[PDB]
């Protein structure tokens, strides 16, 4: 089905921006990174497993360079959806 | 709704191998639908996809 072909995780923000959760995951059993640049949250998956959709959280600004959320050291509040 | 989509997946999925879909938020930076699979695989899809459209009015039908 292609690597780059699942949905990635997304959180937003108090401005309803959609930022992703990391930059990099397994699609298809294949490496799936996003685009240099791409806006991000410095979040593991498995954390954001664990995060109750609605419930306000603090997410690390980053952006994503060679597939990781690089920091940008500033923080924000962040939601997971329904 | 909780995942974006960056790519569509290119070929077709057939009906028989599709158990559900949903739309993508328009928050997203593309939109899509995602179609899950009987094997619970999620397939990011070309919303603007003849087949793709046909596809969910196919699932809508079953519902």
């Amino acid at each position: 089905y292609g690597t780059d072909t699942c949905p990635f995780p997304v959180l937003a923000n108090k401005t309803n921006k959609a930022k992703f959760v990391g930059c990099h995951q397994k699609c298809n059993g294949g490496d799936q990174k996003l685009t240099d640049g791409t806006a991000c949250y410095v979040v593991e998956r498995k954390v954001w497993d664990r995060m109750t959709p609605m419930l306000w959280y603090e997410c690390p600004l980053g952006e994503c360079k060679n597939g990781v959320c690089e920091d940008l050291r500033k923080k924000e509040d962040c939601r997971k959806g329904n | 709704g909780r995942e974006c989509c960056l790519e569509y997946f290119k070929g077709a999925i057939p009906l028989r191998k599709l158990k559900t879909w949903y739309q993508t938020s328009e928050d997203c930076s593309r939109d899509a639908i995602v179609f899950v699979t009987v094997q619970g695989r999620a397939i990011c899809s070309d919303p603007n996809n003849k087949r793709v459209k046909n596809a969910v009015k196919y699932l809508q039908s079953l519902e």
